C-alpha cells in the first residue's frame, strides 16, 4: 500500500474491508440492541469497574455503558446520544433501523452493485416516506385523556404497570401544572428528588418545593401553618474590606470596643429584617421563613431565633426563581428598599429528618407555577430508573403538546410506508428501485422485533398483518399478547411525530455516509 | 491442534478483561447459586440458640456477634446478586432494626424454590405474578392473626415482659436482667406526647466487674477531668458557653500600639482587671459550675479558683447539646453574666472514678429528666459491644411498639398459619399461577426449621406437629425450645411475641428484593480497578 | 464459580475442628505464664526489636509483652487487663483457671 | 471556624491530595476508622477547620474527589485511608456530543461543593490540587477555577498549581 511505505507503523483497510468491517460492527450493535425494544424486553445489569450496580432497559444507557471501543459503534453512539437530549425516545429505534439498512444494502452491494444506486434510491424512499408520513397523522385537541394516553405508552416500556399506572398521573399534573396557553413550557421549573424509603408505590407530586436542607439552629420552630416567605441572595456572614486593612489599638478597652464595633454592617441588615418582620406579622399567629442563597453566621442565627424566625442558608441558584415562580414573592439582592410587596406567602412550611440528612416541605400555594416530584424508593439503582422513566415521560408530554399531532403506533406506520413504498418504485427509472426495496425492508424490521420479543413467528405474523392494512385501509399493528392484528387509535398506542421525523432523517443520513466510506485509515502520531 | 476463534460481532468488540453473561444457564442459575450460599452463610445464626460468629475486618479489627446485619457489614461481597440482597437487609435495619435474618432465609428459600420451577418448565413472568400474587395475600391475611397488643408503655413490668423476647434472641440467661434495665431507661425518657427519640439514651462502656454489675442512671456521665480546684457540688446551678473560657479578640488581624512608656507599664494591668472583673460578674449570679467547648486561659482559671468556680470542658459539639438538653441551659456564643432563663439546674455534680477510670457525673434524682445513659461493666470489650448491640435492638423494638400496638405470635406459628393458609388459597386458583403460590406458601417453613435444626432436633418432626395441631384450630402453637424431644407449646401463654410492623416490612422487603433478583436477564461487568 | 461470592484469600473455619484449636492455643498461652505462681516462682525476660529487655514477674505485663495475634488467646489477655484494672492483683490465677 | 474545602482533580492531583490528607491525620489524632486517640488538646483545638463531626464522634474530611476514570477514586478507595472520605463526595467515555461536553460533570461538582460548604458556619476558601500542564488541567478543567469564581465571587481561590553601522549625527 502507498500508506505503509510512507509509515510502516499505520493501519489500513481498503474499499472492502472497509465495508466488511463498517456492516459488522453495525450487526454487532443491533445483536445486543434488538432485545430492549417493547414493554415485553429483558433488563439489563450493568456492573462498573468500582462495583456499582445498573438496571436498565433504555437504550442510550446501555450504550454508553457496555463496554466497546469501535470507531463505528462511536459514531452510532454520537447519532442516538444527539437523538436522545432533542427528542427524548427512540434510541433502539435508530440503531435497529441503521443496522437493518446496512444489513440490506451489502445484501444487493455483494452482487456487483454500488453504493451510489443505493444511495439515490434511500434518497428517494425517504423523500416519500416523509410526505407518506405528513399525512398519516392524527391532530387533536391534546386533552387530558391523550395526554394520560401518551405518557402511559412512553411510560410503560420501561416500569411495571403498577408503578406505571402512579408515574403517568404526576406527570401529566406536573406538566398541566406548569402550564400557560403561551410562551413554550420551560422545563427547571419542576425539581427531581429522591428519598431512599417507603417503596417506590408512594412516589408523589407536591404542590409546592422540597429543600434538602433544613434549619440548622436547634431553637428555631418545627412547622408554621401560615408563613411569609422571604428569598434573598444577600451575605448575613462577616465580611473583610476589599483593601488590606488592620486594627491598631493601645489597650484592653479599645479592643473591646473595636470588637464591638466590627459588627454593625451585619447587626444592620438584621434589625431591618426584623422590623419588617415585627411590622409585619404583628401578633403571634404568623410565621417568618426566610431563605438566603448565601451563609448566615451563628450571631445572626441566634438573633433571629430570639424573635421566632425560620431561616435556612445557602440554597441553589435556580430555586432562586423556582420560589418566586411558586410562592409569588421577589428576590432580592439588598435590603435598602424592603418592602411587604417582596414578601410571598405560603400556606405550610414543615421538617423531615431521615437519620443524617435533613428535608424541608414548603407547601400549600395558591396558585403555583412550579411543582416537585418526590421519588421513593428502597434502592439508588430503584430511584435512578425512576428518574430515567419520569425524564422520558415528561419529554414525550411535552413533544405531544408542543405538536398539534399524534401518530398510531406499534408498527401500523412502518407497514403503511412499505406498502406504499413498493407502490412507488415503479416509478423510479434505473437501477434506484433496488434501493427503494432496500428501504422499506429495512422498515419493516420493528414489527418483526416486537413480535419475536413478545414470542410468535415473524413471517407468519408480519404476513398476517400485511394481509389486514390492504383489505381495508385502517392502520393496523401488532397486538403483544395475541399476536393478531390490531387497530392502534381504537385501543390507545400513540406516538410522537416529531420523534419519527428524526428518526427517518438521521438514520438515512448516517447509513447513506456509512455506506461511501473508501477506506478506514490510522497513520497518524500513537 | 486448532482454536475456535472468536464469534464475529459483539464477542469480538468486547473490552479486554470484561464479561458478558447471558441466558437462563449462565446468569439466572448462577446468581440463585450466590444468593443460595449467602442465605447459608449466615442460617446458622437464627434464634435463641445461634451460635456466634468471629468476623477479622481488613484492618485487623475483632467482631463477636451474632446479628446478622453487622456480619454482612463486616464480610465483603464480590457478587451483585448477593450485594442487592445485602441491602434489602440494610434497608430492613433502617426502616425497623429487627428482623435482617428473616429477609435473607425468605429471598434464599424464594429463590431457591423458583429455580426449580424453571426447571419443570414456568418462565419468569409467571412466577413473579404468582409470587406477587401471594405476597398480596400473606399482607391481607396477616391481620387477622394479632393478638395480645401492648396496653399501657408507662408500666416498668408491662414494657419488660414486651421487650424481653427481643433481648432473648440474642443473649439467652441475662434477658431478664437485660430487659429490667432498659425498660427502666426506656420508660424514663417517655415524654407525654408520644414523641420517642432513639438517640436519648447514652451507653457507657466501663472496664471492670461482671455484666450484672450495669446500671442505669438519670443524667450524664463524661470521661473527662476536672480542669479546676473544686471537684464537688451538691446543688449546682449551671453555667454553658460555646466559645472558648478566654478574653475574645478581634476576627481582623490586630495590633497593640504604644508610643509612651505609660501605655507599656499599664496594658498588662489593664488587661488582668478586665479579665477579674468579667469572671467576678459571671460568677455574681450564682453560678457554681461553667461549662465550655474550647480552651481556657491559665489567668481566667486562676480567678475561677479564686471565686470557687467548677470549671469543666468537654469537647464534641454533640456533648454539649446533649448536656443543654439534660440541664435546660442554652449555650451562649459570647462571654457574658448569663440571665436567669439561660441558666440550668442540675442536683448533683461530682468526679468519681470506676474501675481505673476517671469520670464526671451530672446527676437528677427525677424520674423523667431528658435523657438517660446505661453504664455497661464486662470483662472484654467485645462482649460490651454485644451488649450494645442487644440494647439497641431492645430501644428500638420499644419505639417500634410506640409507632404501633399490635402484637403477634411467634416461634413459627405465624409462619405455619401463613403457610397453610396461602396453600389453601392457591389450591382454589386455575392457572399456571399455582405452582407458584404453592412455592411461596413452601418457602414459609424455613423458619422453625431453621430454629428446630439449630435447636439440635429433627425438623421434620416439629413440622408434623405444628400442621396437625394448627388443623384443629389452635393458631398460637410453636416450637418448644426447652425440651429435649421436639414438642410444642402454646405460644401465647408463654409471651413470645413480636411486632406485627416487623413482620410486615420483612415480608414486603424480602419479597421484591426476589422479584429484582429473578427479573435480570444479562450481565456486563467491566474490568475491575 | 465463575464468579465467587466473596474476595479471594477469605479464610474460613467451622465446627469441632476449630473450637477444639481454640482450647488448644488458650492452652499456650497459660503455659506462657504458668511458672510464675507462688512464692517460689520465677519471673521472665522479653527482649522487643529494639533491644530493649524487661524483667518481669507479673502476668499482664508478661501477657502484654507478648505479641498475640490469635483471635482466642486474645480474650485471656483481655481478662488479665481487666483484673488488673479493677482489683490489681490477681492476674495469673484468673488465667490458668480460663 | 474559617471553614476550608479542598478539591482534587486528577491522578496525579487525587494521589497528593490523598497523601496531603494522610499526612494531616497522623499528624492530628485522627485515625483510618475516623476516631480520636491524640493526647494533646492543640491537636484538638482547630479541629473543625478540616473536618465534620457526625453524630457518633466520627469525623470526616472536607474533601472533594474529581477525575474522569472509572478507576482512579476506585484506586484511592483500595488504598489506605480513602475508607474515611464520605461515599457521596465522589465525582465520576470522553467526549459525547451535546455541544458541550463535561456540562453535567461541572454541574455535580457545583453541587457537591454547595451541599458541603452548607454544613459549615463561616467558611473562607478553597483549596485546588491538578495538574496544570495536564489535559484534565487545561481542556477538561473548563475554566473550573472560572465557574467556582462566579459561584463564589467573595472569597479567597488558592490553587496548588503542579510546576547597527549607522550610528551618524543622530
Ligand atoms: N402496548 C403496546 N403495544 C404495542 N406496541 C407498543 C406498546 N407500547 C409501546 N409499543 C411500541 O414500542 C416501540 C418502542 O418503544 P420502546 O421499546 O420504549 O423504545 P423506544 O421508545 O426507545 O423506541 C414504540 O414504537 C411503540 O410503538
Ligand atoms: N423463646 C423463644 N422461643 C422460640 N422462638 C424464639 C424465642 N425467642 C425468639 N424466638 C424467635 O427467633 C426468631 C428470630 O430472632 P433472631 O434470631 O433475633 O433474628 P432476627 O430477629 O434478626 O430475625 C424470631 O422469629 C422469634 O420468633
Ligand atoms: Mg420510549
Ligand atoms: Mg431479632
Ligand atoms: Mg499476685
Amino acid at each position: 500500500a502507498a500508506v505503509k511505505t510512507l509509515n510502516p507503523k499505520a493501519e489500513v483497510a481498503r474499499a472492502q474491508a472497509a465495508l466488511a468491517v463498517n456492516i459488522s460492527a453495525a450487526r454487532g450493535l443491533q445483536d445486543v440492541l434488538r432485545t430492549n425494544l417493547g414493554p415485553k424486553g429483558t433488563m439489563k445489569m450493568l456492573v462498573s469497574g468500582a462495583g456499582d450496580i445498573k438496571l436498565t432497559k433504555d437504550g442510550n444507557v446501555l450504550l454508553h455503558e457496555m463496554q466497546i471501543q469501535h470507531p463505528t459503534a462511536s459514531l452510532i453512539a454520537k447519532v442516538a446520544t444527539a437523538q436522545d437530549d432533542i427528542t427524548g425516545d427512540g434510541t433502539t429505534s435508530n440503531v435497529l433501523i441503521i443496522g437493518e439498512l446496512l444489513k440490506q444494502a451489502d445484501l444487493y452491494i455483494s452482487e456487483g452493485l454500488h453504493p451510489r444506486i443505493i444511495t439515490e434510491g434511500f434518497e428517494a424512499a425517504k423523500e416519500k416516506a416523509l410526505q407518506f408520513l405528513e399525512e398519516v397523522k392524527v391532530s387533536r385537541e391534546m386533552d387530558r385523556e391523550t395526554l394520560i394516553d401518551v405518557a402511559r405508552t412512553s411510560l410503560r416500556t420501561k416500569v411495571h404497570a403498577e408503578l406505571a399506572d402512579v408515574l403517568t398521573e404526576a406527570v401529566v399534573d406536573s406538566i398541566l401544572a406548569i402550564k400557560k396557553q403561551d410562551e413554550p413550557i420551560d422545563l427547571f421549573m419542576i425539581e427531581i428528588m429522591e428519598m431512599k424509603h417507603k417503596s417506590e408505590t408512594d412516589t408523589s407530586l407536591i404542590r409546592g418545593l422540597v429543600l434538602d436542607h433544613g434549619a440548622r439552629h436547634p431553637d428555631m420552630k418545627k412547622r408554621v401553618e401560615d408563613a411569609y416567605i422571604l428569598t434573598c441572595n444577600v451575605s448575613l456572614e462577616y465580611e473583610k474590606t476589599e483593601v488590606n486593612s488592620g486594627f491598631f489599638y493601645k489597650s484592653a478597652e479599645e479592643r473591646e470596643k473595636l470588637v464591638k464595633a466590627e459588627r454593625k454592617f451585619i447587626e444592620d441588615r438584621v434589625k431591618k429584617i426584623i422590623e419588617l418582620k415585627r411590622k409585619v406579622c404583628g401578633d403571634s399567629d404568623k410565621g417568618f421563613v426566610v431563605i438566603n442563597q448565601k451563609g448566615i453566621d451563628p450571631f445572626s442565627l441566634d438573633a433571629l431565633s430570639k424573635e421566632g424566625i425560620v431561616a435556612l442558608r445557602r440554597a441553589k441558584r435556580r430555586n432562586m426563581e423556582r420560589l418566586t415562580l411558586a410562592c409569588g414573592g421577589v428576590a432580592l439582592n439588598s435590603f435598602d428598599d424592603l418592602s411587604p410587596d417582596c414578601l410571598g406567602h405560603a400556606g405550610l412550611v414543615y421538617e423531615y429528618t431521615l437519620g443524617e440528612e435533613k428535608f424541608t416541605f414548603i407547601e400549600k400555594c395558591n396558585n403555583p407555577r412550579s411543582v416537585t416530584l418526590l421519588i421513593k424508593g428502597p434502592n439508588k439503582h430503584t430511584l435512578t430508573q425512576i428518574k430515567d422513566a419520569v425524564r422520558d415521560g415528561l419529554r414525550a408530554v411535552k413533544n405531544a403538546i408542543d405538536d398539534g399531532c399524534v401518530v398510531p403506533g406499534a408498527g401500523a406506520v412502518e407497514v403503511a410506508m412499505a406498502e406504499a413504498l413498493i407502490k412507488h418504485k415503479p416509478s423510479v427509472k434505473g437501477r434506484a428501485q433496488l434501493g427503494v426495496q432496500a428501504f422499506a425492508d429495512a422498515l419493516l424490521i420493528i414489527p418483526k422485533v416486537l413480535a419475536q420479543n413478545s414470542g410468535f413467528d415473524l413471517q407468519e405474523t408480519l404476513v398476517k398483518i400485511q394481509a389486514e392494512h390492504s383489505e381495508s385501509g385502517q392502520l393496523v399493528g401488532v397486538d403483544l399478547n395475541t399476536g393478531e392484528p390490531m387497530v392502534a387509535a381504537e385501543v390507545g398506542v400513540w406516538d410522537n411525530y416529531c420523534v419519527k421525523k428524526q428518526l427517518l432523517h438521521s438514520c438515512t443520513v448516517i447509513a447513506t455516509n456509512i455506506l461511501l466510506v473508501d477506506e478506514i485509515m490510522r497513520a497518524g502520531m500513537s | 491442534a486448532l482454536h475456535v476463534p472468536k464469534a464475529p460481532g459483539f464477542a469480538q468488540m468486547l473490552k479486554e478483561g470484561a464479561k458478558h453473561f447471558s441466558g437462563l444457564e449462565e446468569a439466572v442459575y448462577r446468581n440463585i447459586q450466590a444468593c443460595k450460599e449467602l442465605a447459608q452463610t449466615t442460617r446458622t445464626a437464627y434464634g435463641p440458640n445461634g451460635m456466634n460468629k468471629m468476623v477479622i475486618n481488613h484492618l485487623e479489627k475483632l467482631f463477636v456477634t451474632n446479628d446478622a446485619a453487622t456480619i454482612l457489614r463486616e464480610l465483603e461481597v464480590q457478587h451483585p446478586a448477593a450485594k442487592m440482597i445485602v441491602m434489602a437487609s440494610h434497608m430492613q435495619e433502617q426502616e425497623v432494626g429487627d428482623g435482617t435474618n428473616f429477609v435473607l432465609v425468605f429471598a434464599g428459600a424464594l429463590l431457591e424454590l423458583a429455580e426449580e420451577l424453571l426447571r419443570i418448565g414456568l418462565s419468569v413472568s409467571e412466577v413473579i405474578e404468582g409470587y406477587e400474587i401471594a405476597c398480596r395475600k400473606a399482607h391481607e391475611i396477616l391481620p387477622n392473626l394479632v393478638c395480645c397488643s401492648a396496653k399501657n408503655l408507662r408500666d416498668i413490668d408491662e414494657v419488660s415482659s414486651l421487650l424481653r423476647t427481643s433481648i432473648m434472641s440474642k443473649q439467652y440467661g441475662n434477658e431478664v436482667f437485660l430487659a429490667k434495665l432498659i425498660a427502666q431507661a426506656c420508660v424514663s425518657i417517655f415524654p407525654d406526647s408520644g414523641h420517642f427519640n432513639v438517640d436519648n439514651i447514652r451507653v457507657c462502656k466501663i472496664l471492670g466487674s461482671g455484666i450484672s454489675s450495669s446500671s442505669v442512671l438519670h443524667g450524664m456521665v463524661f470521661k473527662k477531668e476536672t480542669e479546676g480546684d473544686v471537684t464537688s457540688v451538691k446543688d449546682a446551678k449551671i453555667a454553658v458557653y460555646s466559645c472558648p473560657f478566654d478574653g475574645m479578640i478581634t476576627e481582623t488581624k490586630g495590633t497593640v500600639l504604644i508610643k509612651t512608656a505609660e501605655e507599656l507599664m499599664n496594658f498588662s494591668k489593664g488587661e488582668e482587671n478586665l479579665m477579674d472583673a468579667q469572671v467576678k460578674a459571671i460568677a455574681d449570679t450564682g453560678a457554681n459550675v461553667v461549662v465550655t467547648g474550647g480552651k481556657v486561659a491559665d489567668m481566667a482559671l486562676h480567678y475561677a479558683n479564686k471565686y470557687n468556680i467548677m470549671l469543666v470542658r468537654l469537647n464534641s459539639k454533640w456533648d454539649l447539646r446533649r448536656l443543654c438538653k439534660t440541664v435546660g441551659a442554652t449555650a451562649l456564643p459570647r462571654l457574658t453574666p448569663p440571665v436567669l432563663e439561660e441558666m440550668g439546674h442540675c442536683d448533683s455534680v461530682y468526679l468519681s472514678e470506676v474501675g481505673d477510670t476517671q469520670v464526671v457525673v451530672f446527676k437528677h434524682e427525677k424520674e423523667d429528666g431528658a435523657i438517660s445513659t446505661i453504664v455497661l461493666r464486662g470483662s472484654t470489650d467485645n462482649l460490651m459491644d454485644d451488649i450494645e448491640r442487644a440494647v439497641d435492638d431492645g430501644v428500638n423494638t420499644f419505639k417500634v411498639l410506640t409507632r404501633d400496638k399490635r402484637l403477634v405470635p411467634g416461634g413459627g406459628a405465624t409462619e405455619i398459619e401463613l403457610a397453610k393458609q396461602i396453600t389453601s388459597y392457591g389450591e382454589t386458583c386455575p392457572g399456571l399461577e399455582q405452582y407458584a403460590i404453592k412455592k411461596f406458601a413452601e418457602a414459609f417453613e424455613a423458619i422453625p426449621r431453621a430454629l428446630a435444626e439449630n435447636s439440635g432436633v429433627k425438623a421434620n418432626e416439629v413440622i408434623s406437629k405444628l400442621y396437625a395441631v394448627h388443623q384443629e384450630g389452635n393458631k398460637n402453637v410453636g416450637l418448644d425450645i426447652e425440651a429435649e424431644v421436639p414438642a410444642v407449646k402454646d405460644m401465647l401463654e408463654a409471651g413470645i411475641l413480636d411486632t406485627y410492623l416487623g413482620k410486615y416490612w420483612a415480608i414486603k422487603l424480602a419479597t421484591n428484593a426476589a422479584v429484582t433478583v429473578l427479573r435480570v436477564d444479562q450481565i456486563i461487568m467491566a474490568k475491575p480497578a | 464459580t465463575p464468579v465467587i461470592l466473596l474476595k479471594e484469600g477469605t479464610d474460613s473455619s467451622q465446627g469441632i475442628p476449630q473450637l477444639v484449636s481454640n482450647i488448644s492455643a488458650c492452652q499456650v498461652i497459660a503455659e506462657a505464664v504458668r511458672t510464675t505462681l507462688g512464692p517460689r516462682g520465677m519471673d521472665k525476660l522479653i527482649v522487643d526489636g529494639r533491644g530493649k529487655a524487661t524483667i518481669s514477674n507479673d502476668g499482664a505485663t508478661i501477657l502484654k509483652l507478648l505479641d498475640v495475634v490469635h483471635p482466642a488467646a486474645k480474650t485471656l489477655v483481655d481478662i488479665a487487663k481487666s483484673q488488673d484494672a479493677e482489683v490489681g492483683d490477681g492476674t495469673t490465677s484468673v488465667t490458668l483457671l480460663a | 471556624m474559617r471553614e476550608i474545602v479542598h478539591i482534587q482533580a486528577g491522578q496525579c492531583g487525587n494521589q497528593i491530595g490523598a497523601k496531603f490528607w494522610e499526612v494531616i491525620s497522623d499528624e492530628h489524632g485522627i485515625d483510618p476508622t475516623g476516631t480520636y486517640h491524640g493526647d494533646s488538646d492543640l491537636q484538638l483545638d482547630r479541629i473543625s477547620v478540616y473536618y465534620n463531626e457526625a453524630t457518633g464522634g466520627k469525623y470526616v474530611p472536607r474533601a472533594i474527589l474529581v477525575d474522569l476514570e472509572p478507576g482512579t477514586m476506585d484506586s484511592v478507595r483500595s488504598g489506605p485511608f480513602g475508607q474515611i472520605f464520605r461515599p457521596d463526595n465522589f465525582v465520576f467515555n470522553w467526549a459525547k456530543g451535546h455541544y458541550t461536553e463535561g456540562a453535567e460533570l461541572v454541574d455535580s461538582v457545583l453541587d457537591v461543593v454547595r451541599k458541603e460548604a452548607e454544613s459549615c458556619d463561616c467558611l473562607q476558601g478553597f483549596q485546588l490540587t491538578h495538574s496544570l500542564g495536564g489535559g484534565t488541567g487545561s481542556g477538561m478543567g473548563t475554566l473550573l477555577i472560572s465557574k467556582i469564581r462566579e459561584e463564589y465571587p467573595d472569597r479567597i481561590m488558592n490553587t496548588f498549581s503542579v510546576v547597527e553601522e549607522a550610528e551618524e549625527e543622530a
